[PDB]
């Protein structure tokens, strides 16, 4: 994504495909390495009533 | 007869309940006690059991087992062990203070009941486990037992009948669970008053491992009246399987808190409006009634309009008769604080023996202590219901039942009031 448009055009002509639209080297479009803290959901047995284990 | 109550004073068993006459022997013999006791003693145990089984006398302790059928469990030949009548005189129940009145104001009626009932069950002697807090009542009873000994009514050749019978009084030591018959047996035997498991029912192994019948003060004190007046006289009051007369303690939010004898199947509204002077603020100011002492679940004003004060009509009203102690709670009552105080009673009065009561009654106290403030979410109401269903029926004695039932009554009749309590906590605190 730092290639010159001469090399970019030669490369697109040589592969026959558009390569800047689908780059295999990853850049700022990917997810952040630091994420907000999650709040994970609980399951169906996390209840206080009608939760007999034998049932 | 279909309408009950309005009981005449000629049909009261407990004359001199109010202390307006002499409680001593010259008073009791001038009211009907100790009259032809020898002619009841000399007709054998079988006639006395026939008169009590005919009379429909159920257990005045609170469960209402047939007292004649209960006493006929002792009608058996001896195996070398003596037999014992034991009179349960603890009465630690909230709302219930009638046996205090019987011991304090009709002691000779209780002593003649001890003699006649012990003749009916072949008992050697009578241990009256009186409450330790009823000290003046206990010395009162001991003076009357001294008067019964010195007149030759009890002791060696009781009432001139060739029958020997002593009457012992054992004071309690401040434990509600010692009113339970097997824990009362353990408290007489000088141990921790912890309830035994059943079987052996105490007619097999009771106090000291002897055959034993534990009977309430009221269901003992009415027995000479049943022997003299007859079984048909006692069965002529109240419905079938609901016979007799009954003492009632109407306390709480009433104008005149009182103890009164009344016919068995009396309506609750008639009883409160007649003998108690009505609810404070009138009958329309009524919120709830704990019908029969603290263990029985409460009933609201929509049930209190047409309900009757006996065993079957209260079991049909998804509560119990219990000790027939009416605790009246008006519309100004924080009912959650009262029932949480009642569960605080049942964990302060719990002997700690088996797992569900020892753990779950404290855990229901903690849940109810959060329900008073509202510091809980409504998924803990049904949870609490399940906790009551894990104490009801899984304990040794029925104090787990008596602690799970008021929670169930408060939930079953006032779930929306608990939910609005908790949601107003959640909106003014979050
Ligand atoms: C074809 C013959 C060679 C022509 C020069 C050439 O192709 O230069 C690369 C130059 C850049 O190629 P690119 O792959 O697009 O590089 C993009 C990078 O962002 C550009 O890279 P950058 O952004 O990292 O820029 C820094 C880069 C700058 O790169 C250069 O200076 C390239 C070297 C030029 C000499 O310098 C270096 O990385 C230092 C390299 C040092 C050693 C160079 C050795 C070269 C051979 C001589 C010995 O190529 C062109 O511009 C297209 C070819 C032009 C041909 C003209 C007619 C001949
Ligand atoms: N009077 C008071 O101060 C208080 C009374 N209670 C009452 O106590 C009751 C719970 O007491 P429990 O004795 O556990 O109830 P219940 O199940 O046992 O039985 C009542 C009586 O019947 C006898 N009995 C029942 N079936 C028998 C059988 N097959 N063979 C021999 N005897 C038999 C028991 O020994 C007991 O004396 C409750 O209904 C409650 O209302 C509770 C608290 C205080
Ligand atoms: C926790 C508990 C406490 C009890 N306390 C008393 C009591 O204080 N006085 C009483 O007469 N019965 C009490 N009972 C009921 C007795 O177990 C028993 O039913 C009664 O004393 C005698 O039975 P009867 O009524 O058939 O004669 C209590 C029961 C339980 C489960
Ligand atoms: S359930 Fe409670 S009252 Fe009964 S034996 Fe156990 S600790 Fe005692």
């Amino acid at each position: 994504a730092s290639a010159t448009r001469l090399i970019q055009g030669l490369r697109n002509w040589a592969s026959g495909r558009d390569l800047q639209a689908k780059l295999q080297l990853r850049y700022q479009e990917i997810s952040k390495r630091t994420q907000p803290p999650p709040k994970l959901p609980v399951g169906p047995s996390h209840r206080l009533s009608n939760n007999y284990y034998c049932a | 007869k279909t309408s009950f109550g309005s009981l005449k004073d000629e049909d009261r068993i407990f004359t001199n309940l109010y202390g307006r006459h002499d409680w001593r022997l010259k008073g009791a013999q001038s009211r009907g006690d100790w009259y032809k006791t020898k002619e009841i003693l000399l007709k054998g145990p079988d006639w006395i059991l026939g008169e009590v089984k005919t009379s429909g006398l159920r257990g005045r302790g609170g469960a209402g087992f047939p007292t004649g059928l209960k006493w006929s469990f002792m009608n058996k030949p001896s195996d070398g062990r003596p037999k014992y009548l034991v009179v349960n005189a603890d009465e630690g129940e909230p709302g219930t203070c009638k046996d205090r009145e019987i011991i304090r104001h009709d002691p000779h009626k209780l002593v003649e009941g001890c003699l006649v009932g012990g003749r009916a069950m072949g008992a050697r002697a009578a241990y009256i486990y009186i409450r330790g807090e009823f000290y003046n009542e206990a010395s009162n009873l001991q003076v009357a037992i001294r008067e019964a000994y010195e007149a030759g009514l009890i002791g060696k050749n009781a009432c001139g009948s060739g029958y020997d019978f002593d009457v012992f009084v054992v004071r309690g030591a401040g434990a509600y669970i010692c009113g339970e018959e097997t824990a009362l047996i353990e408290s007489i035997e000088g141990k921790q008053g912890k309830p035994r498991l059943k079987p052996p029912f105490p007619a097999d192994v009771g106090v000291f491992g002897c055959p034993t019948t534990v009977a309430n003060v009221e269901t003992v004190a009415v027995s000479p009246t049943i022997c003299r007046r007859g079984g048909a006289w006692f069965a002529s009051f109240g419905r079938e399987r609901n016979s007799g007369t009954k003492l009632f303690n109407i306390s709480g939010h009433v104008n005149n808190p009182c103890t009164v004898e009344e016919e068995m199947s009396v309506p609750l509204k008639e009883l409160i409006e007649k003998h108690a002077g009505g609810v404070t603020g009138g009958w329309d100011n009524l919120l709830a009634v704990i019908p029969g002492g603290s263990s029985t679940p409460l009933i609201p004003k929509s049930v209190c309009e047409t309900v009757l004060m006996d065993f079957d009509a209260l079991i049909q009203a998804q509560t119990g008769l219990g000790t027939a102690a009416v605790i009246v709670m008006d519309r100004s009552t924080d009912i959650v604080k009262a029932i949480a105080r009642l569960i605080e009673f049942y964990k302060h009065e719990s002997c700690g023996q088996c797992t569900p009561c020892r753990e779950g009654v404290d855990w229901m106290n903690k849940v109810m202590a959060r329900f008073v403030r509202g510091d809980a979410r409504p998924a803990e109401i049904d949870s609490l219901w399940e906790i009551s269903k894990q104490i009801e029926g899984h304990t040794i004695c029925a104090l787990g039942d008596g602690a799970a039932w008021p929670v169930q009554g408060l939930i079953r009749h006032f779930r929306p009031e608990l939910e609005e309590r908790m949601q107003r906590f959640a909106q003014q605190h979050q």
